[PDB]
RNA sequence: ACCGCCCGUCGCUACUACCGAUUGGAUGGUUUAGUGAGGCCCUCGGAUCGGCCCCGCCGGGGUGCCCUGGCGGAGCGCUGA
RNA sequence: AAAAAAUUAGAGUGUUCAAAGCAGGCCCGAGCCGCCUGGAUACCGCAGCUAGGAAUAAUGGAAUAGGACCGCGGUUCUAUU
RNA sequence: UUGGAAUGAGUCCACUUUAAAUCCUUUAACGAGGAUCCAUUGGAGGGCAAGUCUGGUGCCAGCAGCCGCGGUAAUUCCAGC
RNA sequence: UACCUGGUUGAUCCUGCCAGUAGCAUAUGCUUGUCUCAAAGAUUAAGCCAUGCAUGUCUAAGUACGCACGGCCGGUACAGUGAAACUGCGAAUGGCUCAUUAAAUCAGUUAUGGUUCCUUUGGUCGCUCGCCACUUGGAUAACUGUGGUAAUUCUAGAGCUAAUACAUGCCGACGGGCGCUGACCCCCUUCGCGGGGGGGAUGCGUGCAUUUAUCAGUGGUGACUCUAGAUAACCUCGGGCCGAUCGCACGCCCCCCGUGGCGGCGACGACCCAUUCGAACGUCUGCCCUAUCAACUUUCGAUGGUAGUCGCCGUGCCUACCAUGGUGACCACGGGUGACGGGGAAUCAGGGUUCGAUUCCGGAGAGGGAGCCUGAGAAACGGCUACCACAUCCAAGGAAGGCAG
C-alpha cells in the first residue's frame, strides 16, 4: 500500500479518494473509491522507501551520479523553445527546435522534430483576420436592418395616422349636422 | 425514465409515415430540428421509402454524406433531419426540387415543384414579441425567428420567405375568405377557404372552412395554415387540390381508371 | 423486441353438438361428392359462408340510404360474383341469404378439374392437383381448395411439364422404357 | 437526503400514503443558508440544469434603495432589529428576506447634501467641517443657484427619517433572498410601513 | 310396498375442523425508545506545494541619477492553492 | 372539434390457395427524367370542451313588497373635454 | 384377379436463398404394391355416433364425468372381431 | 344459430342442483410424414449464480517528437499513416422483470400567466467608451527508467513534453453619443434689474445578463405583478457574457511593397432568446374485495392564515407565530389483493362475465434499505459509499461482489 502525504499516522487508513488525489485514478468521471493508504510517517514496517537527493556531497555513488541521462523530449510550445535558447521576441523559432535523430537498424538515419504550438503563423493571422471580418458583416447587417425597418415603420404609421385622421375628420363633419 | 429517449418503435411511429410492420423493430427517431416529431418526415423515410432512391438505411447516408440533399437551400446531411410541412428539398444532381405538402388523406406527398418555386416557402407566424432594445421579433411555424418584421404581420398570418436571404418578401393576413390548408386533426390535408372563426376565451378557437366543392368542415385554429390570398393559393396545390373525396368516389375513380386503361 | 406479426385466426368453427346424426350424415354426403379428406373441410366453407351471410344480415338491417350499406354491400356482392358463386344478374343483398354450402365449394379447384373433364373422378381430381398437373393461367396450383374465379375458369388445363400432355414421361414408365431398352438388348 | 416531496404527507382526508418510488434527485432540499452579518463569504451551489445559486453564508454590505428619492447606494448592514417569522432569527442576527435591519446612513446623506444642499444629521451644535461647508454653502453661479433654491421647496423629509439620519442608523427591509442570490439588497423604510415597525420594535422593548 | 320406513346414545375404523395449560414456537410488516455506519452541509484545521517581496555579488540603466540577465541567501513579511 | 399505433370490423391486392403481408399492376419498344397506383374507412365508453333543441325532471323571481318599469328633485364623489 | 401409369415423403448434382448458411422455391439423378413408404387417439346401455357377436372373470377384478354395469349366458369389466 | 340433454319417482308435474355439451389457455398422456407462421423460466423463488459476452467512440478540421511504419532531406518546425494517452461526447437510451403500488400508478382531459431542458434549428455574438497581442502562464499524461504487493481494470518515487485540458490576459471597434455635474461664456430684459433664454472646460457614469428600487405607459393576452423603455444603483474571486481554438482554396491590394495590409468556405465554441426532444408538478372525471374495518387526521403538519427557509418553480415542502380546522354511511379511515395501470384478450342475441406478468404506451425496481458523485438529465447500480443478508480469493496483512441483459 503506497504512502500518502498528509495522513499523519504510522499505520494504514482507508480514505474516500477522488480525482486529483494520489494513489487513485478514477475509471469514470466523478467516481470516488475507498482505498487503503499508509500514512506519511516512516516506520520500520515498510517494504520500500523512496528518497530524492536534494543536496549532493563530495563523494560519488556509482550508478547514481556516474553518468547523466538526457531529457527525452525537447520543448514544443514556441515560448518554451524561446526560453530554452533565451531568444528575444524578434527572432525565429523554426531553426532553434531540437531535432531527434532516428537510428534503428534497417531504416536509414532520419530525423524528427515536434510541431511547434502557440506560434504566430500565416494561418493564425488569417484566422484572426476572418474573425474580425465576421465582426464587420454583423455590424453592417445590424445597420442595414435597423435602417430598412426605420423606413417601413415610418411608412406604416403614416398610413395608420392618415386613416386615423381621415375618419375622425369624416366623423367631425357629419357631427356638424 | 432518467432522461430523454433516443429510440422510436416502428409501430409507435406516426402512421402518416406509412411505415410497415415486418421490416424491423424500430423506426427512424426524428433527430431534433425545427418541426415536431409527430409532424415531420425524416429524410431517410423520404429518400428510401417514398422516392426509392436508396434501398437500405446505409445507402441513405451515402447520399447525405455526398452533400446532395438540400433543405431550405441548406445542405443537410443528417438522415433523420425533421423535414416537416411546407419545406423545399432540393436535389441538384437530378434537379428534383420537391416540396412536402400533405395529400388529401393526411400524408406527405411526393410533390414536385419548379426550381423557380423552390426559391421560397410559406411560414405561419407563431409568436410576435419585441426583444433586446425594442427590436420586434417574429417567430415562425418552423421556428425561424426573423428580426425586424413588418409591423402589419400578426399571429396566425402566413409569411413568404426567400430561402437565400431568409427574409420575408410578402405576407398573408388571417381573415375570412383566404385560402387555408388544414395541418392537423381529422381534416388533415384538406384545402379550403375560411368562412367563419368562432373564439372561446381561455379555450381553443374554432374556425370553419368551405371546400372548393362546397364541403364545409371545421378544425382548431392551431391546425389552420393560410396558403394563399383570398381564393388564389400562393403555392402549387398537391395532386388532389385538398379535396377529401369519399370511399365511394374513390372506388368510382379507381374503377374508371382501370377500365379506361383496359 | 421482435419484428414479427402474431395476427392469425381459425378458418373453421367446430359443431356446438358433437354427435347429432342428421348433421353427421349431411357432412359425410358433402365430403363424399366433393371429395374432401375430412369434416374440417366442410366446416371451413361453412364458417366462410356463415361470416358472409352474417355480414349481409346487418347490411339488410340498415336502410338503403345508408352510405355504409352501399359500399361494402356492393363490395361483398362483387367478391361473390368474382369467385363465381353469384350470377352477375344477381345484384341484391337479399339473394346472398339464399346461398348454400355446395355453392361455395362448387368453385373449388378440385371440383373444376373433374368437371372440365381433366379428371374422371372427384377423387382423381385431388391426385392430379396435388401431383402438380394443373395450371390456372400459367402457374401450377397444387391446392385442391383453390377457389377458381370466373376470370380464370376458362384457362384451367394441364401443365407444360406434366407427362400427361407435352411432358417428358413420369418416372414409373421411364423405368419401364429402360427395361424395354435393356430387355431388347 | 432532505426531500421536498409531497408523497410523504398525509392525504387531505388524513389517510396515510404509501410511496410508490424511492426519493428522487429532483425532489431534493438543501440546508438553509442562515446568513449572518460579517465579512463577505459566499459559496456557489450547482443546482438543477447546471445553473448556479449563490449561497451567502455571511454578508456585511448591501445595495439598498431610497424609494422616495430613487437614490440606491451600497451601504454596510449594521445589524438585524426585527423579524416577522421568529424573534430568534434577529437574536442570532440572521439575514433573510423581509427582515428589518439597520444600515449606514452616510452614502444617502452624502447624496442628499450633494443634491439639495441642506444639513442632515446635525444636532444643535452643528460641528462644521470644510468639506461639508464647501458643498453646502458656496457660490454656484446665478443659473445653477436658482435650480438649487427651487429644490428647497420640496427637499423636506419626514421627521421619522430625520431622526434616523441624526443617529446615522437607517431602518431598512431586506427585499432579496440572501441564501439564493447571495445579495442582501433592500429598501429604506418610510411612511406608514416605517412607523408600523417602530411600534413592533418599541413593543418588543417594553 | 308395515316382515315398510326410520331416530339417537354406545362400540370399531378413517378423515376434517375446533377448544386447550404451555407468560408455546417461527416468519413477515409497522413502530416507540436507545445506540448509531456512511454521505452531505457548516464552523474549523493546516500535512504539503507555490508566488512575491528584502538583499550581497559580475550583471546595465532607472536617460549611483537602480533596465536588472544569474547564484546564494533568508522574505524570516505578505499572499495563493 | 380533438381523441397514438398495433389489435378488432372493413376496401383493394391470385402470399399459388390460406392464416398472413402491404403489397402490387401496365407497357418493352426510348426507360428520352419509365409510367401507373394503393398504403382507405368506421368504432375511441365516461368526463371535459362546442353549438342547437326545450318535452320531460329539478330549481328560482313580487307577501312585513326590501316589488318591476318610467321619468322628476336633491346630498355627494371622480376622470377625461 | 390383376395391369402398368402417376406422384412426393425420402436420398441426392448444381443452382438459388443468405452477412455466411439454412429451410422454402427450381432442377438432374435416384425413389411405391403388403404402393410393410403399414394413422393415431378415444369410444360402442343411455345422455351421445357406433354390437344386446364371441371368449374370460363372477358385486371379485374392474368400469363408470351422471344414471348406473359386475352376485356363473355382463349390450358397460378383461380381451378377439 | 337469441338452442339444451341425462339424473330424486311405482309413475307425474315442479323446485333445484349434479352430470353432460362447446370455446378458451396452462399442464400432461399417447401418437406424429410435408410446408408456412409462430408463443416459449410470467405463475412457485424480485430465489441463488460458475463462465463468456452485453458500451463505446476520430474527421480535412482539439493534442503525436511511439521509426510502430513511412515519402521527402542533408536538409526540413510539422508529408501522410498511427497505437498509447490527454481532451470531447455517450454511458440517464436500449434490454429485462412486475416485487412494490388502490385516487397511488394509469387513462382521457386540461394547466405552467408556477418551472428545468444537453442537443437540433433559427436568432444573437466592433452595440460596453475602458509596454506579450504577430498569441501569454504554469502544469500533466502517454513515454523513459526505478519500484512495492500472496492477490485487483492496485498503484508509488524519479525524469520528459502538448492542448479546444487548466489558467491568465490585451489590442481593436472608438469618431463618439447619451445621462449627470458644471468653471465659464454669450444673449434678452435692463423700474436697478431680479430674471429669462442659449453654448460650454473638467469630473463621474454608461452594452447585454444578474439583484433591488422607482418611473411612464413598443408589442401581446380572456386575463401579467407580460414584453419593451427610462432612472438610481448593484454584480458573488466557490468569479455571467464580451473567441489567446482548428482545417481547407489560396487569392487580392501594396502610393508611404513592408514576409504590410486585406479576404473566401468550413469547423469548434459562446451568456442569452426562441425552438425541438422532453421532463416535472398540478386540474377535472374514472379503480377490485372487505364493516368479524365507523369514525378518522391533529404530540412528532393534520386543515387553513401570515412572514420566511428550501427547491428548478407553485405549494405545510419545511420553520416560526396564529387560527381550529379537514375527511366520513354518496362508505372516510383501516385491512386484503394468486393488484403494476392502459391499449387490449377470451366469450358472444341484447345486457353482460372473466382475463390483461407478456413484445405498444405510462410507471416502478435492479439481493434489501439508505446516502451520494459526475452530469443538461440519475437519488444511476454492466457508478460509488455505508449497513444488513448471502457469497468468493488470501501467504490471514488484505482484496473483491451483484444475470429481474
Ligand atoms: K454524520
Ligand atoms: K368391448
Ligand atoms: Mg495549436
Ligand atoms: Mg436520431
Ligand atoms: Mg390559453
Ligand atoms: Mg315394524
Ligand atoms: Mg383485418
Ligand atoms: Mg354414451
Ligand atoms: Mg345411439
Ligand atoms: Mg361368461
Ligand atoms: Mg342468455
Ligand atoms: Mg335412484
Ligand atoms: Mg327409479
Ligand atoms: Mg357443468
Ligand atoms: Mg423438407
Ligand atoms: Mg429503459
Ligand atoms: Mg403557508
Ligand atoms: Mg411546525
Ligand atoms: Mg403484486
Ligand atoms: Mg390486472
Ligand atoms: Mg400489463
Ligand atoms: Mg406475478
Ligand atoms: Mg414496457
Ligand atoms: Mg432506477
Ligand atoms: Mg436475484
Ligand atoms: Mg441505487
Ligand atoms: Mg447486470
Ligand atoms: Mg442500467
Ligand atoms: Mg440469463
Amino acid at each position: 500500500f503506497p504512502m500518502k502525504q498528509g495522513v499523519l499516522t504510522h499505520g494504514r487508513v482507508r480514505l474516500l479518494l477522488s480525482k486529483g488525489h494520489s494513489c487513485y485514478r478514477p475509471r469514470r468521471t466523478g467516481e470516488r473509491k475507498r482505498k487503503s493508504v499508509r500514512g506519511c510517517i516512516v516506520d520500520a514496517n515498510l517494504s520500500v522507501l523512496n528518497l530524492v537527493i536534494v543536496k549532493k556531497g563530495e563523494k560519488d555513488i556509482p550508478g547514481l551520479t556516474d553518468t547523466t541521462v538526457p531529457r527525452r523530449l525537447g520543448p514544443k510550445r514556441a515560448s518554451r523553445i524561446r526560453k530554452l535558447f533565451n531568444l528575444s521576441k524578434e527572432d525565429d523559432v523554426r531553426q532553434y527546435v531540437v531535432r531527434k535523430p532516428l537510428n534503428k537498424e534497417g531504416k536509414k538515419p532520419r530525423t524528427k522534430a515536434p510541431k511547434i504550438q502557440r506560434l504566430v503563423t500565416p494561418r493564425v493571422l488569417q484566422h484572426k483576420r476572418r474573425r474580425i471580418a465576421l465582426k464587420k458583416q454583423r455590424t453592417k447587417k445590424n445597420k442595414e436592418e435597423a435602417a430598412e425597418y426605420a423606413k417601413l415603420l415610418a411608412k406604416r404609421m403614416k398610413e395608420a395616422k392618415e386613416k386615423r385622421q381621415e375618419q375622425i375628420a369624416k366623423r367631425r363633419r357629419l357631427s356638424s349636422l | 425514465a432518467r432522461g430523454p429517449k433516443k429510440h422510436l418503435k416502428r409501430v409507435a411511429a406516426p402512421k402518416h409515415w406509412m411505415l410497415d410492420k415486418l421490416t424491423g423493430v424500430f423506426a427512424p427517431r426524428p433527430s431534433t430540428g425545427p418541426h415536431k416529431l409527430r409532424e415531420c418526415l425524416p429524410l431517410i423515410i423520404f429518400l428510401r421509402n417514398r422516392l426509392k432512391y436508396a434501398l437500405t438505411g446505409d445507402e441513405v447516408k451515402k447520399i447525405c454524406m455526398q452533400r446532395f440533399i438540400k433543405i431550405d437551400g441548406k445542405v443537410r446531411t443528417d438522415i433523420t433531419y425533421p423535414a416537416g410541412f411546407m419545406d423545399v428539398i432540393s436535389i441538384d444532381k437530378t434537379g428534383e426540387n420537391f416540396r412536402l405538402i400533405y395529400d388529401t388523406k393526411g400524408r406527405f406527398a411526393v410533390h414536385r415543384i419548379t426550381p423557380e418555386e423552390a426559391k421560397y416557402k410559406l411560414c405561419k407566424v407563431r409568436k410576435i414579441f419585441v426583444g433586446t432594445k425594442g427590436i420586434p421579433h417574429l417567430v415562425t411555424h418552423d421556428a425561424r425567428t426573423i428580426r425586424y418584421p413588418d409591423p402589419l404581420i400578426k399571429v396566425n398570418d402566413t409569411i413568404q420567405i426567400d430561402l437565400e436571404t431568409g427574409k420575408i418578401t410578402d405576407f398573408i393576413k388571417f381573415d375570412t375568405g383566404n385560402l387555408c390548408m388544414v395541418t392537423g386533426g381529422a381534416n388533415l390535408g384538406r384545402i379550403g377557404v375560411i368562412t367563419n372563426r368562432e373564439r372561446h376565451p381561455g379555450s381553443f378557437d374554432v374556425v370553419h372552412v368551405k371546400d372548393a366543392n362546397g364541403n364545409s368542415f371545421a378544425t382548431r385554429l392551431s391546425n389552420i395554415f393560410v396558403i394563399g390570398k383570398g381564393n388564389k393559393p400562393w403555392i402549387s396545390l398537391p395532386r388532389g387540390k385538398g379535396i377529401r373525396l369519399t370511399i365511394a368516389e374513390e372506388r368510382d375513380k379507381r374503377l374508371a381508371a382501370k377500365q379506361s386503361s383496359g | 423486441p421482435v419484428a414479427r406479426s402474431w395476427v392469425c385466426r381459425k378458418t373453421y368453427v367446430t359443431p356446438r353438438r358433437p354427435f347429432e346424426k342428421s348433421r353427421l350424415d349431411q357432412e359425410l354426403k358433402l365430403i363424399g361428392e366433393y371429395g374432401l379428406r375430412n369434416k374440417r373441410e366442410v366446416w371451413r366453407v361453412k364458417f366462410t359462408l356463415a361470416k358472409i351471410r352474417k355480414a349481409a344480415r346487418e347490411l339488410l338491417t340498415l336502410d338503403e340510404k345508408d352510405p355504409r350499406r352501399l359500399f361494402e354491400g356492393n363490395a361483398l356482392l362483387r367478391r361473390l360474383v368474382r369467385i363465381g358463386v353469384l350470377d352477375e344478374g344477381k345484384m341484391k343483398l337479399d339473394y346472398i341469404l339464399g346461398l348454400k354450402i355446395e355453392d361455395f365449394l362448387e368453385r373449388r379447384l378440385q371440383t373444376q378439374v373433374f368437371k372440365l373433364g381433366l379428371a374422371k373422378s372427384i377423387h382423381h381430381a385431388r391426385v392430379l392437383i396435388r401431383q402438380r398437373h394443373i395450371r390456372v393461367r400459367k402457374q401450377v396450383v397444387n391446392i385442391p381448395s383453390f377457389i377458381v374465379r370466373l376470370d380464370s375458369q376458362k384457362h384451367i388445363d394441364f401443365s407444360l411439364r406434366s407427362p400427361y400432355g407435352g411432358g417428358r414421361p413420369g418416372r414409373v414408365k421411364r423405368k419401364n422404357a429402360k427395361k424395354g431398352q435393356g430387355g431388347a438388348g | 437526503g432532505i426531500s421536498r416531496d409531497n408523497w410523504h404527507k398525509r392525504r387531505k382526508t388524513g389517510g396515510k400514503r404509501k410511496p410508490y418510488h424511492k426519493k428522487r434527485k429532483y425532489e431534493l432540499g438543501r440546508p438553509a443558508a442562515n446568513t449572518k452579518i460579517g465579512p463577505r463569504r459566499i459559496h456557489t451551489v450547482r443546482v438543477r440544469g447546471g445553473n448556479k445559486k449563490y449561497r451567502a453564508l455571511r454578508l456585511d454590505v448591501g445595495n439598498f434603495s431610497w424609494g422616495s428619492e430613487c437614490c440606491t447606494r451600497k451601504t454596510r448592514i449594521i445589524d438585524v432589529v426585527y423579524n416577522a417569522s421568529n424573534n430568534e432569527l434577529v437574536r442570532t442576527k440572521t439575514l433573510v428576506k423581509n427582515c428589518i435591519v439597520l444600515i449606514d446612513s452616510t452614502p444617502y446623506r452624502q447624496w442628499y447634501e450633494s443634491h439639495y444642499a441642506l444639513p442632515l444629521g446635525r444636532k444643535k451644535g452643528a460641528k462644521l467641517t470644510p468639506e461639508e461647508e464647501e458643498i453646502l454653502n458656496k457660490k454656484r453661479s446665478k443659473k445653477i443657484q436658482k435650480k438649487y433654491d427651487e429644490r428647497k421647496k420640496n427637499a423636506k423629509i419626514s421627521s421619522l427619517l430625520e431622526e434616523q439620519f441624526q443617529q446615522g442608523k437607517l431602518l431598512a427591509c431586506i427585499a432579496s433572498r440572501p441564501g439564493q442570490c447571495g445579495r442582501a439588497d433592500g429598501y429604506v423604510l418610510e411612511g406608514k410601513e416605517l412607523e408600523f415597525y417602530l411600534r413592533k420594535i418599541k413593543a418588543r422593548k417594553g
